[PDB]
């Protein structure tokens, strides 16, 4: 039948240049659509192909060869709002759309100065969890899950202090457990050799 | 094979009179239409057995609901061109979109409008542009062109798309479009000479008279290839006989890569 | 001007439960569609209507029927809805259809979650954590974290509240909820956001925080016969002052 | 505008003899706008059972339209085709010449 492909995820660097690639076989061909969407919002339009080449729209780029049935989407000088889904779509002899299952592109910010650390976060009043923040740390850095059913762990976040044009990336730890400890909230994580552990309350 | 085509007609009328569709569209292969839809039938439906035959229930019904979009626009369109040629009454809007795949593999593509029945705006896809008759064209022209898109996407269909499906419909048609009916071919006089031919397809046919071994154009009177109802056709070409000398007059007819010559006593 | 509009944004169904989604354009379009988007594949079309007075079906139009009101209007009807159908349901609309070049507009999406009963429906609880003092005197920043926890179905909208004023500014939330039972199909959620403020921000005794929660839930309508409170669309929210 | 007046041509199938079955064919061609009036003569009154093509388009953006009818000819019916359209100021009356 017709289908069209794309891969699911590609991660690339900030000020980096990375290329989507979107294959189709389809029953006829009346032109490729690129569409951006961010997390929780609509797609939005980027590009139309029809015939063969290159055509250029800002940092972005869109690439059409007819007889290899592919398309690449070229973003160059990546940015953080950059990340998003790529969805490619060809309309059919008939002028239907098939659509790709969407490229999810995430992007790695530049962290000039890491800085890896836990710490411990004043407890609520009003909770009985402890809460952990493992921050500040170069963006290679991968933070796994939890290995135990009452310790939850929140994948990495970056966080852009627009006043400063300062970045970071953090994850959080919580849990009601009794022996939980931020020294060893993030021990299923290859963590920093460096990362910063401040000393207990005595 | 030989030379074939596929061209889609759209008519538009602004004021029609009462039973009459304000929008009909036809399509073709060569001269055999294959589909028709209407404003009053809302559905697309064939116009030949082996294309009946061959689209399955999902192809009509998706061209049904493009065909009503279509009919749409060029209501709109014909308003705007009413409009802007100040124009009061009933007045028709036309186009003409199709490709030839040619004897020796060579293809052409053409798309085109009329406005009462003249060329209004003329579509060049190799340079991707639109040529305009007035300037009501003009400003239609300006407007068209400004989506580089579009023109893109019409090359591509023209190109590529269009002889696609014509080589899909000569195949489901083969029995039909692909089939020769030689010419039965006779002379008689009327004081002129006519040289008749009847009971042949496809219609392209060339009928002529020489006078001695020479043609003489300018003399030749060509009566037009005619359907004669039965899926063959019929033509004639007539000639004036010169009572002041003698010349050997022969008919010349050529049909589907056979020559005949009747040469008259 | 503005585009396609579609409601509602969230909505919970329990099965059998009838369901209209709205969708008007104010661009002049002639051509509207009923979009599903599902995890791990493309959109897929219920039904589309090429111009004003007609429809037809797409590629999956079982379980659904349209209604093209006018040139503007094209809703969405769930007749009896079923758990097949939580998903996220997209309007969108285009100039015309049956040409190659021209793009759709979408509307901002339609979150529709089908359950079989609603007493896995519950709000989050909101907590809000002050800055550690370790990374205040380490790094002159200070973050506060907000945790929501224990919400079904995914149906939430964070943000924080600086002094008054919503702030965007200093702010990351997960972009996806965390199961807190990952094996379970029904798990409840987990949400975490951070602010991060320089450390005399944080440090002047009148700044005020706030993290606050929209839940979208049940309604009057919906029947309710657990013994806990009945869980509605609702704010949940946690606050936390600037430490001198 | 330019308004186009329809070809009239009036014709058989066969070439016609005498009591031998045939169709008569009136083939009206070249002409805009699409309306147009069309009836088969015998003895100059209206044929009854006359069958006609869809409206046909051609590429100079006229019109065409075949009419026919079955019929025996013989030495005494005279047969002919009938044609008003905005463009004639009465019917035009084409008479088949065998
Ligand atoms: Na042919
Ligand atoms: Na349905
Ligand atoms: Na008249």
């Amino acid at each position: 039948g017709q289908n069209i492909d794309q891969p699911t995820e590609m991660t690339a660097t900030e000020g980096a240049i990375v290329q989507i690639n979107c294959t189709y076989q389809t029953s006829g061909f009346n032109g490729l659509f690129w569409y951006q969407q961010h997390a929780g919002e609509a797609p939005t339009f980027l590009s139309y192909n029809v015939l063969d080449g290159l055509e250029e729209k800002g940092r972005f780029s869109s690439f059409l060869s007819r007889s290899k049935g592919y398309s690449y989407l070229l973003l160059k000088e990546l940015q953080m709002k950059d990340s998003a889904s790529y969805l490619c779509a060809v309309k059919d002899s008939n002028y239907q759309l098939i659509w790709g299952a969407g490229t999810k592109l995430i992007i790695k910010p530049d962290i000039q100065n890491p800085d890896p650390a836990v710490y411990q976060l004043r407890d609520s009043k009003s909770s009985d969890k402890s809460v952990c923040l493992f921050t500040d740390f170069d963006s290679q850095t991968n933070v796994s899950q939890s290995k135990d059913s009452d310790v939850y762990i929140t994948d990495k976040c970056v966080l852009d202090m627009r006043s400063m044009d300062f970045k970071s990336n953090s994850a959080v730890a919580w849990s009601n457990k009794s022996d939980f400890a931020c020294a060893n909230a993030f021990n299923n994580s290859i963590i920093p050799e460096d990362t910063f552990f401040p000393s207990p309350e005595s | 094979m030989r030379t074939h085509s596929l061209r889609y007609f759209r008519l538009g009328v602004s004021d029609p009179i009462h039973g009459v569709p304000e929008f009909i569209s036809v399509g073709y292969v060569d001269s055999h239409p294959i589909t028709t839809y209407d404003s009053v039938t809302r559905q697309k439906e064939p116009r030949a057995p082996w294309m009946a035959e061959n689209l399955a229930p999902d192809h009509w019904e998706r061209y049904t609901q493009l065909l009503r979009g279509w009919q749409q626009m060029f209501k709109v369109e014909l308003k705007r061109l009413q409009r802007h040629y100040n124009h009061s009454g009933s007045h028709t809007y036309q186009r003409m979109i199709g490709c030839e795949l040619l004897e020796d593999g060579s293809t052409t593509g053409f798309l085109q409008y009329a406005y009462d029945g003249q060329d209004f705006l003329i579509f060049n896809k190799d340079t991707l542009s639109w040529l305009a008759v007035d300037n009501v064209a003009h400003t239609i022209k300006q407007a068209w062109e400004a989506n580089q898109h579009e023109l893109l996407y019409q090359k591509n269909w023209l190109e590529e798309e269009c002889i696609a499906w014509l080589k899909r419909f000569l195949e489901y048609g083969k029995d039909t479009l692909q089939r020769t009916e030689p010419p039965l071919v006779r002379v008689n006089r009327k004081t002129a000479l006519f040289c008749k031919a009847h009971g042949f397809y496809p219609p392209e046919i060339y009928m002529t008279w020489m006078k001695n071994g020479e043609e003489i154009v300018q003399e030749i009177d060509y009566g037009d290839i005619l359907p004669s109802g039965d899926g063959t056709y019929q033509a004639w070409a007539s000639i004036e006989l010169d009572p002041q000398s003698s010349n050997l007059y022969s008919c010349h007819v050529e049909h589907s890569g056979v020559h005949m010559v009747l040469q008259v006593p | 001007n503005a585009g396609v509009t579609q409601t509602p944004k969230f909505q919970v169904l329990k099965t059998g439960q009838s369901m209209t989604l709205q969708c008007a354009q104010d661009m002049n379009h002639n051509s509207m569609y009923w979009y599903r988007q599902d995890p791990g594949m493309g959109l897929r079309l219920i039904y589309y209507s090429a111009s004003e007075g007609t429809t037809d079906k797409g590629e999956v139009p079982n379980g659904y029927n349209v209604s093209r009101l006018n040139k503007r209007e094209f809703s969405l009807r769930l007749e009896s809805a079923a758990p097949s159908q939580t998903s996220v349901y997209f309007c969108a609309s285009s100039v015309w259809t049956g040409e190659g070049s021209g793009e759709l507009f979408f509307g901002e999406g339609s979150r529709l979650t089908v359950l079989e009963d609603l007493k896995n429906v519950f709000p989050p609880e909101v907590a809000v954590f002050e800055p550690s003092e370790a990374e205040i005197s380490h790094t002159q920043k200070a973050t506060l974290v907000c945790l929501a926890t224990g919400f079904y179905p995914d149906h939430v909208e964070l943000s924080w509240w600086v002094n008054g004023k919503e702030v965007h500014s200093g702010v990351c939330t997960d972009p996806q909820p965390l199961k807190e039972q990952p094996a379970l199909n029904d798990s409840r959620y987990a949400l975490s956001s951070r602010l991060r403020v320089s450390a005399t921000f944080w440090q002047n005794p009148r700044n005020h925080f706030r993290c606050q929660v929209q839940f979208y839930g049940l309604s009057e309508n919906d029947e309710w016969t657990q013994d806990r409170a009945k869980p509605v669309t609702q704010i949940v929210s946690a606050e936390a002052w600037g430490r001198a | 505008m330019i308004q186009r007046t329809p070809k009239i041509q009036v014709y058989s199938r066969h070439p016609a003899e005498n009591g031998k079955s045939n169709f008569l064919n009136c083939y009206v061609s070249g002409f805009h706008p699409s309306d147009i009036e069309v009836d088969l003569l015998k003895n100059g009154e209206r044929i009854e059972k006359v069958e006609h093509s869809d409206l046909s388009f051609s590429k100079d953006w006229s019109f065409y339209l075949l009419y026919y009818t079955e019929f025996t000819p013989t030495e005494k019916d005279e047969y002919a085709c009938r044609v008003n359209h905005v463009t004639l100021s009465q019917p035009k009356i084409v008479k088949w010449d065998r």
